[PDB]
């Protein structure tokens, strides 16, 4: 049995402070 | 055995790794904090970042 995960499970990929900016 | 040719005599290692990442210093050398300083031009080192 299945259901969709939409957009969950994104996570912090690295231990740096960022600001308005949109990384890749 | 102790007389066996160099290439086939023990040998002990040890290898140490490094975990240089973003996340808080623990493992530091014989290094010496001052003073902190503020709006003023400074040389500075925080755990190695100079
Ligand atoms: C994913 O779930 C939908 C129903 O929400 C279904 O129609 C689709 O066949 C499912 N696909 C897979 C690969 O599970």
């Amino acid at each position: 049995a299945y259901t969709n995960s939409f957009t969950r499970g994104v996570y912090y990929p690295d231990k740096v402070f960022r600001s308005s900016v949109l990384h890749s | 055995q102790p007389t066996n040719g160099v290439g086939y005599q023990p040998y002990r290692v040890v290898v140490l790794s490094f975990e240089l990442l973003h996340a808080p210093a623990t493992v530091c050398g014989p290094k010496k904090s001052t003073n902190l300083v503020k709006n003023k031009c400074v040389n500075f080192n925080f755990n190695g970042l100079t």
